[PDB]
RNA sequence: CCGAUAACGAACGAGACUCUGGCAUGCUAACUAGUUACGCGACCCCCGAGCGGUCGGCGUCCCCCAACUUCUUAGAGGGACAAGUGGCGUUCAGCCACCCGAGAUUGAGCAAUAACAGGUCUGUGAUGCCCUUAGAUGUCCGGGGCUGCACGCGCGCUACACUGACUGGCUCAGCGUGUGCCUACCCUACGCCGGCAGGCGCGGGUAACCCGUUGAACCCCAUUCGUGAUGGGGAUCGGGGAUUGCAAUUAUUCCCCAUGAACGAGGAAUUCCCAGUAAGUGCGGGUCAUAAGCUUGCGUUGAUUAAGUCCCUGCCCUUUGUACACACCGCC
């Protein structure tokens, strides 16, 4: 029933966020489906072309 | 980052390019050597900053008309402007599109009924003027 | 810097004079301003004539 | 052909998850005899990912002021702890360290200071580089806390910390802290 | 800085500049610097090497009786410019990445207009006024004080331990000081005595010549200890011995043997910091007859995190509002 942990690869970096620069928003496409892609805010040093894991499918989508 | 060149180097580079464009070239290590004798530069750092900007500006000049003057580009302009005069004028067209409203004006000036004039059909609809405001 | 003693107190005088540049070094210094770039003026040296060869 | 500390070839180690393959540096050109190759790894962003992971462990293990420049002692400690983990498990200490890092690196966290909503504020994902950094930091902190006021040696406590993290037994300080962080991130979703 | 332009032409500041660090087996040189090579040696191997291995042992500017400058020293120069390539950008100013390269942001110094009732009259034979000027607020001498303690605060040092302490062995620096105008007081090798602090003789050095090849600490390798207020910590305190000085009591400092107190990582708060940096760790200089828990420098080991933001604290520019202009610690 619960959604399994999946993987998403960063394609683009959408700039910092978090009121202190401590997060960066990145557009990530799921390794399962190349077409399906969302935007998520992540912490730590991120560069385009790296894979990060997701414990949930949807959390957030906004443009600053 | 932090590689902005100031007035002291930019004006000097422009002046020496204007004066010695022929001697100057695309080689940084040769422009730094010609800068030894074409001008008195107190500091080696100043002289090679100037030489680097000179090479950059010459790369720009070889393609386009930079604000720094050059006698070859100036004479090329002075050629293009006074030349490419067409063998036949664009003002000796055999037929001329003339609106009937414009036709009556020549009648008073008794220069109408010329062969080169062709009385057209004026547009009907008066559909000029853009729609007002938004949309 | 010089002090002047007046009946009311002390007046401090500071005088700074920017010396003029001169290659002789007597009326002032010899080195030019570090940011001053002086460009020598060339001659014409156009030579648009036909290629000849002087024999000497 | 390299044999870090004279033994335990590096080429036999396989990285488990794709997310940390580019950031865990154990194989091929990341094959050095010693975890002491000071080479200006902080001069640019994303350069410590090219630093071999044993050297990162060594750098993180010397902390709390009392031993800050003593990197030779830390190299010795890592060498011994590798001997103990090989003795206990029978498998490659480098593989054990890699698996411990994979299992210790948290996958989510919390951030934002918006009046401290529920636990911190709003849940956030973590980058692979921060996963590796936090895993190494958690392992070193767990070993240090385990070996502070007791007879067990730093090498032994580092060994058992890495072993428990690699097997995921939740008997490790790093695993417990990671679980707590994931729990509060879930609450701050 | 590029550009737009009722502005044009300038001046200061920034930058440029000076010193320092990084590279030059390229040049100039070196008995107050060395390296190689050779000759004497000393020790090991000797089966058998022998152009064998070690020598901070002696020599070859003790002038005819070797060369060279890599190491060291320091001068002249060179070298790096966003210069080359790719992308972004008006394709402008520039930005990002990469190659080659020692180096693609090394640190400092200097530093505008205007101002503060900021600090110094206890730096000055800088100084206006005022006070005192012989029972002196001048100056000198003796003694005491500046240290004094129910308490609060700031800069620090040592620690709370086993990533440790003790004992022994081994092993590596760079800054820089050194015999005094007055002015008396230097750095110290070596030998002897003592357990130590020290003492007693002999030198050397006014200095790349002597200390000194600065045998530094940490670190490294072995020993003991075993999670305890314990061999952690060394506060407090007794007794004894030296050194400086005219004088050591309110202990100047140092040495030895005893005492082993709090302290088991510290609340609210809060400081500093981005690469040879923080930190650990010693060594110089200043003060110094005697002296560093201070400061100014130097080396040694040497990281975690970050290449962002305006959230807090502030700063700069523009617009805006103002009843403020002693300028929001305002005004009312
Ligand atoms: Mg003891």
């Amino acid at each position: 029933r619960v959604q399994p942990i999946k993987l998403a690869r960063v394609t683009k970096v959408l700039g910092r966020t978090g009121s202190q620069g401590q997060c960066t928003q990145v557009r990530v496409e799921f390794m399962d489906d190349t077409s399906r892609s969302i935007i998520r805010n992540v912490k730590g040093p991120v560069r385009e072309g790296d894979v990060l894991t997701l414990l949930e499918s949807e959390r957030e989508a906004r443009r600053l | 980052m932090g590689r902005v060149r100031t007035k002291t180097v930019k004006k000097a580079a422009r002046v020496i390019i204007e004066k010695y464009y022929t001697r100057l070239g695309n080689d940084f290590h040769t422009n730094k050597r010609v800068c030894e004798e074409i001008a008195i530069i107190p500091s080696k750092k100043l002289r090679n900053k100037i030489a680097g900007y000179v090479t950059h500006l010459m790369k720009r000049i070889q393609r386009g008309p930079v604000r720094g003057i050059s006698i070859k580009l100036q004479e090329e302009e002075r050629e293009r402007r006074d030349n490419y005069v067409p063998e036949v004028s664009a003002l000796d067209q055999e037929i001329i599109e003339v609106d009937p409203d414009t036709k009556e004006m020549l009648k008073l000036l008794d220069f109408g009924s010329l062969s080169n004039l062709q009385v057209t059909q004026p547009t009907v609809g008066m559909n000029f003027k853009t729609p007002r405001g938004p949309v | 810097v010089r002090h002047v003693l007046l009946r009311q107190g002390v007046l401090g005088i500071k005088v700074k004079i920017m010396l003029p540049w001169d290659p002789t070094g007597k009326i002032g210094p010899k080195k030019p301003l570090p940011d001053h770039v002086s460009i020598v003026e060339p001659k014409d040296e156009i030579l648009p004539t036909t290629p000849i060869s002087e024999q000497k | 052909d390299i044999k870090l500390f004279g033994k335990w070839s590096t080429d036999d180690v396989q990285i488990n998850d794709i997310s940390l393959q580019d950031y865990i540096a154990v194989k091929e050109k990341y094959a050095k005899y010693l975890p002491h190759s000071a080479g200006r790894y902080a001069a640019k962003r994303f350069r410590k990912a090219q630093c071999p992971i044993v050297e990162r462990l060594t750098n993180s293990m010397m902390m709390h002021g009392r031993n800050n420049g003593k990197k030779l002692m830390t190299v010795r400690i890592v060498k011994h702890a590798f001997e103990i983990i090989h003795l206990l498990t029978g498998e490659n200490p480098l593989q054990v360290l890699v698996n411990a890092i994979i299992n210790s690196g948290p996958r989510e966290d919390s951030t934002r200071i918006g009046r401290a909503g529920t636990v911190r504020r709003q849940a956030v994902d973590v980058s692979p580089l921060r996963r590796v950094n936090q895993a190494i930091w958690l392992l070193c902190t767990g070993a240090r806390e385990a070996a502070f006021r007791n007879i067990k040696t730093i090498a032994e406590c580092l060994a058992d910390e890495l072993i428990n993290a690699a097997k995921g037994s939740s008997n490790s300080y790093a695993i417990k802290k990671k679980d707590e962080l994931e729990r509060v991130a879930k609450s701050n979703r």
